[PDB]
């Protein structure tokens, strides 16, 4: 139910939280301002709900310090369980042990995923008593016992490998244990009288069991007999291209006989800016393919140099990927936008703040960067945990002020002392005098 | 045979079984505990897939 | 008693609730420093925030990294410190961002303990309880089994199930040997036999454990800690003897592979789910990342979307240089050495350069962790020559100045040692500038 | 002796030439000169012997054939065996299978060694009979075995579970047998000398050995030297001793390297292993990656850091893997945590001196004018430059069959090898015939 | 029948007692003092008192470096190791350079081991083995000795053998007739094959037939064979021994080369520094020669520097041709010969000169006479203008097409016209560069 979960700079916001008509609202759902965004970005959410549409890409442009990332964060949290949703930086790409393009399709393979229903009757019920017969080296042995709920009360003969599955997991009279004939697993619900009651309804009964599987485990389970293996291992390359035309073909046919049904997913690429030519090169052919996933981005570069190439395209990618992409730019924060946010981040990390405080810290917040100002409402409480009272006071905030430096502040300070830092070129002064 | 036995005798372990013994067994105890349940090795996870 | 250019920092030195001291844990000056780390030692103790990352910048030779040894030992040997260098990142095995990645795991540890109750000493006898069946029957019907337990000081009696002559017969124990039986989980252990037999045969091959102190039954606990890299590459190894996968093992050799999401969020499952029965206790760690100016633009990049995971960890950064072009790109110019997209994300924490009557003390208070003892005279060279060639420097000349002495057989240090070990060993000014005036290419 | 007699650079350097005052003598244990710095050498030398302090660097330096090579050699001569010594070159580093980083942490892990001391209580003795009772009664009827020694004889009662073991390599008797005492190990070390005239051929197993003396049992310390890089090897692979000599080591992790530690902390705290403080010697240091060199700035201070000594003859030049010169050709920052000897270009007195010496070693008889030239080249030239010609000049003297090399054979030799400045200005005149950067070459001669 | 590759016409350096080089000898002319200076070099190899030394021998393109460097091989003999070697070989995929310069390095060098031997061989005549009555408490079932006989054609022996040995020719799966070799050292037991004179007894044999083996019964001999450290090193590193089913996959795999540590060598030259002591053995240097050493990277130069300091470094001979050149991984480093100053400090310098006209007239002559061929003198002093206006290798190439027009015209010697028809078809360097420069695309 629970992940692992710590205080992060992500954790407040959960769901796009936009209205039925997608026109964003003021504050919601832990987001606030960017109104043309979150409308973009809930156009492609319902877009992604839909499902009928596949091999499109859209980039989400912006300065540092804007909330494309948070957006796309939130459009994750708003997709909902049992959508698969990949997020991989522009640097894991690069792998020793696999090819960048084997890696870029291993990353195309693992956002669609596939939903497989079946069918297993399920037996729980009270056991009675416990009846075996076994011989000292006498070999075969026969078990019996008897199985009791509310309105059946049976007995049933032991088999040969219930017998081993029995004396693994201890199977008392007290204890009420629900067995699946076609698995063989004992399940345990607990103890009864020496604390559940006993189950209602028939004692056999059949339920569905759905199991969903990803397109990428597919693909490396059909390479090799120990590829199981490089599932969890995380150890496998240069996956055969004629491993997956079959896979795909038999995916297809999964889907005409209704057996399985696929679930289109998102695949989310952060810091694209530096990605190597050869990676764009095939994404361009590859978002054409029958099951391509819906491809966000996010670059916070201006126009600069491709790696790979010595000339400077527009963004930072090639024109090609810039023509089947959609740009969804963004903006910068208000002042009083500013404030709101580190409102509510105060409110994720319950820290309660003065109004003084918050005037102030929204006021340096603006000078300087937003990430800082919410750098700072972190410390704060732990300096003012010291006065033994819980407020943030301005006082607080200015020792914090002074104590850790703002990167402009500190511009400044290794331009003066340059003597004493190491320059590029080498030279250092080390000695006071 | 004198030189059979001059030759074949002198074989010296370049460092000792002894010394292998020596610097593997831990001095901890066993202390059995739940984390059976937190390793499930890479050949168990076979039998429940 | 090895002592490398350390060992005479003890903690921070901080007090309660208040400004830092003057002089304490072998710290002189630079308060606002060891202050300032001294507030991330509360946060780092507060056990809430993730991912948030500092960094101490400075000229060198300013005691960067003796305040990160410092916090280091603020925190106690059982919060967990990876020390780590920036150069450590790149590996033939396997891509850096993986090995960035498994250090940035190594660093939050788990905590497991548990109580269990035990029953341990020697058997006086064995004998069984004979009763009737529930269904009537020719054969024995046995309802209990009576073991008895002798220990130092004590000597007990017990009623088992008759389900306990299985592992009774598994552990083949008889009469007269300590067995080691669990209160609840059951079942038996063999430790070994017991010591008053040992005379009854000239050679055996059976060890003799004494009889076990104290009471026959005990309650005990045990608290294990291990990081959870250490548990996933406990899940991603195989284990076997003779197992055929492990056959592979074997006539192969191991090599780090990249570990997969799906199994690092799988063994998150786990862990949260004996985090929310109480037996697991997650405590997270801090990272040490030693000149980080060497790291490339695409480690620096991951950096940026890996501390905004929840799991992660407190890192804290050192980078003397000032600005300077970023590995992997000509053209930019950042400070530190850090983009500024990643200086964004963090808090930088100045250092200063230290003064001459604060290089004295230095020099004063190494004397003490050195055991060598210096004269007043003698000391106030060692001040001028630490401030005009280096503070390393006169560190340095500390021990070829009593290794002098001990020549000399003076238990204390003199000007004229101080003088014949300044002539002996150069330091870098005095070299470079002999290198100007040979031609002989040295 | 051990080691084999094929003469090298330098064999005549044996130790250093200080006395308990330190002072240098002239010419002492093989060396010639070079005071200064053989004293500097000494303090470090007295500093690896009381080894109370760790985690120091110190350079040596100085022009191409001043004599740094034999110095830090001269160091491991007089260090003497059991202490631990490591020396390397910076380019070996760098390496396909290990990282850089993993290959120099591995060359700071063997300098600094480990001495374990273990006792074993052991019953070793020649058998005599071996009686075990089957179907007389039954069930492991208490058999009893007759060992002999020299000086005593005693019979031992066996019990059930050693009556299984016996069973295991067996035992006809008529055998010399080892039995551990704690964990009832039975060892065979070989059969007697009646047993020799039974077969004319037998197998690769059998052998003689004498019968042991004294005492039946006996108590007995064993002690082994093994550095902390071998312990960690072995404690990495399930086989790690195969794995030292195939040389793969497979880049151990350093989760088990702090295990390692704790390990050898609790042996300390037990007394049951004391640590040796080694030396780590890299030579031609002027070529390294800027990585390496971080990584032994911060690598140097730890617990055990052995001492390091290095050896650059390079100037003022530019560091492989940045584009700036820093002076030395390392880093000031390698240079700021350091100590820096400086060695002196020889005066003509020395060289003759080291010639001499060197003939001594190649064990040639010179005539005294021979020195008069060779030492007169010998300045012009380098001092490793005449030393071949003190080689080439005794196989043509030895043509001439007679005795010591005269001194026109050393002009001969001196005519048919040219000298390094010579090369130069015939390369020089003939530019034309050699091939060139640009790659022309005149093949034709006609013109 | 014989083929001659640009080489095999040199028998050495042919150099009189007194050092003196002749004019001529041995397929070489001129070059009297790059002569005399290596045979010193072959007399300071036979010293073997000197370890490390290097010489250097630099000269222009075609001026008999390299042929050289192949005389003091022939000159040193079968018997002393030459390990041939190029600069570019040195790189490989498997492991860094630096582990195969240090391989080749103890290549180089080679020692020689004497071992004795005793067999007992022949067909078995009659074998039975024999059961001790005594249980002895020690084993159930066993035996006490196997006696099995020996037929050679020279005589007949029986022989009493332990039951391990026996155990092992029950392994062979041997019967009566069949010839056997029993060694004591090792105590192994091969099967040869069955007697010949039993061929005849079946029609159809799976089995092979050999010869009963001469000599009487039991054979003294020993094995002098000389073997190299490295190949020591190789057959330390990887085990031969054990039936394990590791051991199995562990032959399967291909060999793939390692760093070998520098413990196991220390080892490798103690227990070889011990049977040299005890006279068992005896260790012989060796010469190791590189070819284009300006090829090498700085970092396998600056590895050249330590490993020439070491006792069992080996003589090694460079020889280059290139003038003053940057050093390969250098970036301003200007050094004469492609080698580092601090190198060739360590080094010998010996310069090779040209050769006049009238002494390459004499080269096409001898190259001609072990060519076999028939030249005109008329053609000669063609040939002889021909190869002095292009180039010395050219016409040494000439030589080899001329003598298939010559069969064509049918005439045993060599014409001028014949030359001179072959100069048309053939063109060399010069020639390919003008009509090079002139053309539309790329000539
Ligand atoms: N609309 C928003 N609602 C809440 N938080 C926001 C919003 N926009 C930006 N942020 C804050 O910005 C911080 C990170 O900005 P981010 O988008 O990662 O910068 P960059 O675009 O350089 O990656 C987050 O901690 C988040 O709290
Ligand atoms: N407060 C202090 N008191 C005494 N010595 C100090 C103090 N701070 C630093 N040092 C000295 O500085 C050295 C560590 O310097 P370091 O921080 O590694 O330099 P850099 O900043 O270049 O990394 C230690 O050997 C220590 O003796
Ligand atoms: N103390 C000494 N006495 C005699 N000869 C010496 C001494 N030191 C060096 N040499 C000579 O110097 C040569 C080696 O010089 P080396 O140390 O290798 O110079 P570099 O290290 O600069 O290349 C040897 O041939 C040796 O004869
Ligand atoms: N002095 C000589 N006598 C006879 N043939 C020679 C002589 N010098 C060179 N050659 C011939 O020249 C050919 C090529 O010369 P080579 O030694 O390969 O030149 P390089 O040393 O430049 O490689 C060889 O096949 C050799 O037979
Ligand atoms: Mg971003
Ligand atoms: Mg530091
Ligand atoms: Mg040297």
């Amino acid at each position: 139910l629970k992940s692992l979960s710590l205080i992060a700079a992500h954790s407040h916001i959960t769901g796009l939280g936009l209205d039925e008509n997608l026109q964003p609202r003021p504050t919601s759902e832990g987001m606030v301002g960017q109104l043309q965004a979150r409308r973009a970005a809930g156009v492609i959410l319902k877009m992604v709900q839909n499902g009928t549409i596949a091999g499109r890409a859209v980039l989400v442009a912006g300065p540092p310090s804007t909330g494309k990332t948070a957006l796309a964060m939130g459009v994750s949290q708003s997709l909902g369980k049992d959508v698969p949703f990949t997020a991989i930086a522009g640097s894991e790409i690069f792998s020793l042990e696999l090819s960048k393009t084997e890696a870029l399709t291993q990353a195309f393979r693992k956002s669609i995923g596939i939903k497989i229903k079946e069918e297993t009757e399920l037996i729980e019920g009270e056991v009675v008593e416990i009846q075996i017969d076994r011989s000292i080296t006498g070999g075969h042995k026969q078990g019996k016992l008897t199985i009791k709920t509310t309105d059946m009360e049976t007995i049933y003969e032991l088999g040969n490998k219930m017998i081993d599955g029995l004396t693994k997991e201890k199977v008392l009279a007290g204890d009420v244990i629900s067995i699946d004939k076609a698995s063989g697993k004992i399940t345990k619900l607990g103890r009864s009288f020496a604390f559940v009651q006993c189950p209602e309804g028939e004692l056999q009964k059949r339920k569905t069991v759905v199991h969903t599987v990803s397109l990428h485990e597919i693909d490396v389970i059909n390479s090799r007999t120990q590829g199981f293996l490089a599932l969890f291992t995380g150890d496998t390359g240069e996956i055969r291209s004629e491993v997956r035309d079959q896979i795909n073909t038999k995916v297809a046919e999964w889907k005409e006989e209704g057996k399985a049904e696929i679930v289109p997913g998102v695949l989310f690429i952060d810091e694209v800016h530096m990605l190597d030519i050869e990676c764009f090169s095939f994404i361009n052919r590859a978002l054409e393919d029958e099951f391509a996933p819906i491809v966000m981005m996010a670059t916070n570069r201006g126009v600069s140099k491709t790696r790979g190439t010595n000339y400077k395209s527009p963004h930072g990618l090639p024109l090609d990927l810039l023509d089947r992409s959609i740009i969804i730019t963004t903006k910068s924060y208000n002042e009083q936008e500013i404030k709101t946010i580190l409102s509510i981040r105060a409110q994720e990390e319950e820290v309660e703040l003065s109004s003084d405080a918050l005037d102030l810290l929204t006021k340096t917040g603006v000078e300087t960067s937003l990430r800082y100002s919410s750098n700072l409402i972190s410390v704060a409480q732990q300096i003012a945990m010291k006065r033994k009272n819980n407020t943030v006071e301005v006082e607080d905030v200015k020792r914090a002020y002074l104590l850790f430096l703002d990167s402009a502040r500190s511009v400044k300070y290794v331009q003066e002392n340059e003597s004493q830092y190491i320059d590029d070129q080498g030279n250092v002064q080390i000695s006071i005098a | 045979v004198n030189k059979l036995r001059c030759d074949r005798r002198p074989i010296f372990g370049k460092n000792l079984i002894d010394l292998l013994t020596k610097d593997r067994r831990v001095k901890y105890d066993k202390s059995s505990i739940i984390d059976n349940e937190l390793i499930k090795p890479l050949q168990t996870r076979v039998l429940d897939n | 008693t090895r002592t490398a250019a350390h060992t005479h920092i003890k903690g921070l030195g901080l007090d309660e609730s208040g400004v830092a001291k003057r002089v304490e844990g072998g710290f002189v000056g630079q308060i606002e420093a060891r202050e300032a780390c001294g507030v991330i030692v509360d946060l780092i103790k507060a056990k809430k925030m993730s991912g948030r990352a500092i960094l101490l910048a400075g000229g060198p030779s300013t005691g960067k990294t003796a305040l990160a040894l410092a916090i280091s030992q603020e925190l106690g040997p059982k919060v967990p410190f990876c020390p780590l260098v920036g150069s450590e990142l790149y590996s033939v095995e396997v891509k850096k961002t993986e090995t960035l990645m498994e250090n940035f795991r190594r660093a939050i540890g788990l905590r497991i303990k548990e109580t269990k109750e035990v029953y341990e000493g020697e058997v006086t006898e064995l004998t069984p309880e004979d009763a009737e069946n529930p269904l009537g029957g020719y054969g024995k019907t046995i309802s209990h089994v009576i073991v008895g337990l002798k220990s130092a000081k004590g000597t007990k009696t017990l009623r088992l199930d008759p389900t306990i002559y299985e592992s009774i017969q598994r552990e083949k124990v008889s009469i007269g040997d300590v067995i080691y039986i669990e209160a609840n989980t059951g079942a038996v252990k063999r430790v070994g036999r017991s010591d008053a037999y040992a005379t009854e045969f000239d050679l055996e091959t059976e060890e003799y454990v004494p009889l076990p102190k104290g009471e026959v039954h005990k309650k005990k606990e045990i608290v294990q800690d291990v990081t959870l890299h250490d548990l996933d590459v406990a899940n991603a190894r195989p284990q076997g003897g003779q197992d055929v996968i492990s056959m592979m093992g074997q006539l192969l050799k191991p090599k780090k592979t990249e570990i997969t999401e799906k199994l690092r969020q799988e063994v998150n499952k786990v862990v949260a789910k004996y985090i929310d029965q109480g037996v697991a206790e997650l405590i997270p760690g801090v990272l040490f990342i030693d000149e980080v100016n060497m790291l490339d633009i695409e480690i620096f990049t991951y950096l940026n979307k890996a501390l905004e995971s929840n799991i992660a960890p407190v890192v804290v950064l050192a980078s003397n240089r000032g600005m300077t072009t970023v590995r992997g790109t000509e053209d930019v110019i950042s400070p530190h050495g850090v983009p500024p997209d990643l200086i964004d994300r963090l808090l930088i924490v100045r250092t200063l350069p230290y003064d001459k009557d604060e290089i004295r003390t230095i020099i004063e208070r190494r004397a003490t962790v050195e055991r060598l003892q210096v004269e007043s005279s003698a000391l106030d060279l060692l001040a001028t020559m630490g401030t005009e060639t280096s503070l390393r420097y006169a560190l340095q000349l500390l021990a070829p100045c009593g290794i002098l002495a001990q020549t000399s057989n003076r238990k204390e240090i003199v000007v004229n040692d101080v003088n014949e070990a300044k002539l002996l060993f150069l330091d870098a000014k005095r070299s470079t500038k002999i290198l100007e005036t040979s031609a002989n290419y040295l």
